[PDB]
């Protein structure tokens, strides 16, 4: 199931198994770590619309006397 | 959303208050720059 | 106006990364609070 | 055959400080520089030795008891300071001590006085030396 | 109406002295004939910094940018964060802020971010060991510039946190009619993202010039690395001549650019300090504008500061001229009775200024 | 647990042992030991 | 040519003032002579021994 | 193409692939090509300087006392009048060629000069020493400018960039470190070859570089990528020497088992 897909993704990118096997750069591993993390968390397989409320909240967080009256063009 | 912001603000104001009270009751009864040495190494 | 009770949290991303970080550190150390046979 | 040799050298058959603050100060009084190196004697738990490790590029420790070196290895196991740290096992009077710029040591009082004279007569001696030691002597 | 002045010359001084007076000012004809007329980004950013720590001020930049109308508010302060543009370092903004910090409603706890050093601006150490000590002499007991991270040019990335816990009504009356004796010379040789030998070689250049002196020479060998070493490699040295008798200091600073030999720069800043000492009587030229203003804003009493002939240049004259229009205060000079040197005693009176913004 | 001690001595690499006679040896029991010619050639 | 008066005659420019009796603060580092001239000038530590103990 | 070995120099025309001439010599350590290309230098392990002519078909004059110990590494200025030698005796010897070769000056050094590398602009000179630090001298001033640090082991090869702003260094520690001139600063360190990298070569007018190592591998990297374009495994035994054409087209690599192969871009 999700485990089988996941263990396959790690192995394809070289994240699992022996490294001294006899008979990919590290920086690309971290990019693989980033890519796998987002893919396999369907809550953030894909969820239905509306299960998450992140877009509502992020808009909210984005939402003194005398003034520097700047009339420069 | 404003409810959470108010709770955080009141916690900050109260926490700062107790620290201020603690300083006075402590007061009533050298080198400022050590930390640079640690941050210098990284 | 004042609010009587604690607001129900919002699971933003930054909460999500923080939670999963702690899960990974627990398993990295194998620090598992699970029942064992006695 | 390794363990039998370890038995052959040493049969495998001490007082410990409770106050780290004084031991912390002894590092502060030493005033080792990062460009400088340290040799350590009688590490034991070696909380003193760790404070040397953070400050000194290279730390060479010699422990009399093989077991005390092991618990040191366990405590410093899996730390960056471990690789810089060098642990020496057994009596260092016989061995020619490697050069060290400063001395910090929790030397036993029984063997102390020969060690100072060796330290004094060690070619190219340290500029500073600190040793944990008895009062009367 | 508004006291009307010309050009970008002494721009900050005319804003801060306006702030200290409470007298509104107009400065016009800012680079009128230049291809890029009007205010530049950094000095626009500075006006924002003034607005952050002052309260009730009115600032009007013109349509072409060549005129500013400044109506000062009361100095209030508080905790804030300022983004220094890459054109100038943090040092450009901290020094004029030191003019205002002790005289506020609330303590100044301001984080400055950007480049931290340049060839023309004050370094951290110049503020730290070179201008801040003068404030200890003026009665500012508690004041600190905490260095969190350096940013060398051109990319910067540094952070410095300014704290002035001492709030005082006015600076103490100055009385220094003697040429202070220097007891020792200290300093800091600094580098970022580069091998420690550069700092040591920098100190090597410095000791070579100064070993002829009969003094103790102790220059700190200090090397940044890691996350906090900025985003560009760079290095500079600051050498300070220190007088433990009456707590006086003289300092010279410069940074090394591409292709320069660290020994060569260490030699520069070393002979540079010595040149400063020969031209100094009680304070250096880089400290004289700092010292005079606090006396002009002292209590209604005559204070005496000794200055060398080399200090009274065009810089001393225009600076004095700027003070008069804002405060109407005139600095008188009388010769010293000595014949060994031709120094002068600058006698100034404070205007009776008081920190009325403070809660009592 | 002496057997758990000796292996820990052997597992780590930065250890040198001191016998009675006068030289330095490793845990395994063998005498623990750049050149311009070698590094390039 | 007492400089005390010359400072307060605004019609005289500061540069013109300096020469008879004998540039911008945004440059905090003050004016100095060239290296080699300073190096020859300070080959010795004379003229300053009074300032140091 | 010139190929220098013990007891002999062999020059091969690439089109013919046949040896034009063979010159007897000693255990020649480094082989450099005089200005104009009529002539070739060798540096012997005996230390005697070697001077060849393509035209005369033999060595001109062997300066037996030119050097005390082995001239391990030798290089040539862009104009080519000034010749510098890096060697065991820990003294760098400068020579000037005239219509005879004369030694102008000797530079004392604390440690032996394993590799000497001259900039094409000839304004600085990197010195490779056993003490694991590479000191760079200005050639026009003759004074010390910066010292490379952080090599676990001595640097085997030094390269100079076309802009000359980048100093490429490959070390017995098997990590290739690239140094910013502008402040002597690392952009990146790369453990490219599982064995040490004897010679690395810089692509002409390109921040790329080639490497050769005892593991018999040759790798093609780009600076702005800091990543290896291509890896080449054609050497049965360890590759000693690597070279790059003045054209840049074809890249000569020589194995320990006497195999000479040259790599061409498509």
């Amino acid at each position: 199931s999700q485990l089988k897909n996941l263990k396959a993704a790690l192995k394809a990118r070289g994240l699992t198994g022996q490294t001294n096997v006899k008979s990919y750069d590290r920086e690309e591993k971290k990019k693989a770590i980033a890519e796998i993390r987002e893919e396999f968390n369907p809550f953030e397989a894909v969820g239905k619309p509306g299960i998450s409320k992140q877009i509502g909240e992020e808009q909210r967080k984005r939402a003194k006397r005398g003034g520097v009256i700047d009339k420069r063009f | 959303f404003e409810a959470r912001q108010r709770i955080e603000e009141k916690n900050k104001e109260s926490s700062d208050y107790h620290a201020k009270m603690a300083h006075i009751v402590n007061t009533i009864n050298k080198n400022k720059y050590e930390r640079e040495r640690k941050l210098r190494g990284g | 106006f004042d609010r009587t009770a604690k607001p129900v949290p919002v699971i933003t991303s930054e909460v999500t990364e923080s939670l999963e970080d702690m899960i990974r550190r627990r398993i990295q150390d194998s620090n598992f609070d699970d029942l064992q046979r006695r | 055959s390794a363990e039998k040799h370890l038995s052959s050298v040493f049969k495998f058959n001490q007082h410990i400080l409770k106050n780290p603050l004084v031991a912390q100060g002894i590092v502060d009084k030493a005033q080792i520089r990062p460009s400088d190196v340290v040799l350590e004697v009688g590490p034991g738990t070696g909380n003193l030795t760790v404070r040397i490790l953070e400050q000194a590029k290279n730390v060479v420790a010699v422990e009399m008891d093989p077991r005390m070196a092991a618990e040191l290895t366990k405590r410093v196991r899996g730390t960056p300071v471990e690789k810089k740290l060098e642990i020496m096992l057994g009596d260092f009077m016989k061995t020619e001590l490697p050069y060290f710029d400063i001395c910090i040591s929790n030397t036993p009082y029984q063997i102390s006085s020969p060690l100072v004279f060796k330290l004094i007569n060690q070619p190219r001696p340290p500029r500073v030396s600190i040793l944990m030691f008895q009062r009367e002597f | 109406k508004y006291t009307t002045f010309q050009g970008s010359q002494n721009f900050r001084l005319r804003i801060v002295l306006a702030t200290l007076s409470g007298k509104p000012i107009k400065i016009e004809k800012i680079r009128s004939g230049d291809l890029n007329p009007g205010l530049k980004d950094y000095e626009v950013s500075f006006l924002r910094l003034i607005e952050s720590v002052t309260n009730g001020s009115v600032i009007e930049i013109s349509y072409t940018g060549t005129t500013v109308i400044y109506r000062p508010g009361i100095i209030v302060g508080g905790a804030s964060t300022h983004i220094c543009p890459s054109s100038k370092p943090v040092g450009y903004f901290v020094e004029p802020m030191l003019y205002l910090a002790p005289f506020s409603k609330k303590k100044f706890s301001i984080l400055f971010k950007g480049i931290t050093a340049s060839h023309n601006d004050a370094g951290i150490e110049a503020i730290k060991w070179g201008l801040m000590p003068v404030m200890e002499k003026f009665g500012v007991r508690e004041c600190a510039l905490h260095t969190l991270k350096r940013g060398s040019p051109p990319l910067g990335g540094g952070e410095v946190h300014l704290v002035v816990d001492s709030l005082i009504a006015q600076p103490i009356t100055m009385h220094e009619i003697d040429r202070p004796i220097i007891s020792s010379i200290t300093g800091v040789a600094y580098s970022t993202r580069v091998s420690p030998s550069l700092v040591n070689r920098m100190i090597d250049g410095a000791k070579k010039v100064l070993k002829n002196l009969q003094c103790e020479v102790n220059i700190t060998a200090d090397v940044w690395r890691g996350e906090n070493s900025g985003k560009s490699p760079g290095w500079g040295i600051t050498l300070v001549a220190q007088s433990k008798q009456k707590g006086w200091s003289y300092f010279a600073e410069d940074i090394g650019d591409a292709g320069s030999i660290p020994e060569e720069l260490g030699e520069k800043v070393a002979c540079q300090l010595l040149e400063e000492i020969s031209k100094s009587a009680a304070v250096g030229r880089n400290q004289l504008p700092l010292a005079i203003v606090y006396m002009v804003i002292g209590k209604e009493d005559i204070g005496r500061l000794r200055i060398n002939k080399e200090q009274i240049d065009e810089r001393f004259i225009i600076l004095l001229r700027d003070i008069k229009k804002i405060f109407n205060t005139e600095v008188f000079l009388k010769p010293v009775d000595e014949a060994d040197n031709e120094d002068m005693i600058a006698t100034i009176k404070g205007i009776g200024f008081t920190n009325t913004s403070k809660k009592i | 647990k002496r057997n758990d001690v000796v292996d820990t001595l052997s597992k780590a690499k930065n250890i040198t042992v001191i016998n009675q006679k006068g030289e330095k040896k490793d845990v395994s029991g063998k005498t623990k030991k750049p050149d311009s010619t070698n590094i390039k050639l | 040519w007492n400089i005390g008066k010359l400072i307060y005659m605004d019609n005289i420019s500061p540069e013109e003032c300096i020469r008879r009796w004998r540039v911008d603060l945004e440059k905090f580092v003050p004016y100095f002579d060239t290296f080699e001239k300073l190096a020859k000038k300070w080959k010795s530590v004379d003229a300053i021994k009074e300032r140091f103990l | 193409l010139a190929t220098a070995s013990n007891g002999s120099l062999k020059i091969w025309n690439i089109k013919t692939h046949k040896c034009i001439r063979t010159f007897e010599c000693g255990y020649a350590l480094t082989c450099k090509f005089l200005p104009g290309g009529l002539l070739v230098i060798l540096g012997t392990r005996n230390g005697e300087l070697q001077l060849f002519d393509l035209a005369s078909s033999s060595l001109l004059d062997t300066i037996e006392d030119a050097h005390d110990a082995a001239i391990w590494s030798l290089d040539l200025t862009s104009d080519g009048k000034r010749l510098v030698t890096g060697s065991a005796d820990k003294t760098v010897k400068f020579w000037d060629f005239k219509v005879k070769l004369h030694h102008d000056t000797t530079l004392e050094l604390t440690d032996d000069i394993l590799c000497v590398r001259v900039s094409p602009d000839d304004r600085y000179l990197a010195i490779s020493l056993l003490d694991n630090t590479v000191k760079v001298f200005f050639l026009d001033s003759m004074k010390f400018y910066l010292s490379l640090y952080g090599h676990k082991l001595p640097v085997l090869s030094i390269d100079i960039s076309f802009d000359s702003k980048m100093i490429i260094t490959s070390s017995a520690d098997k990590n290739i470190k690239i140094w910013g001139l502008d402040f002597g600063d690392c952009h990146k360190s790369l453990f490219a070859h599982q064995d040490s990298i004897m010679n690395v070569k810089f692509l002409p007018q390109s921040h790329n570089f080639f490497s050769c190592s005892k593991d018999a591998v040759v790798k093609y990297w780009d600076g702005e990528k800091f990543e290896c374009i291509q890896k080449l495994y054609a050497h049965q035994s360890e590759v000693w020497a690597l070279a790059v054409a003045t054209d840049g087209g074809f890249v000569v690599s020589s194995s320990h088992d006497h195999s000479i192969r040259i790599w061409e871009e498509t």
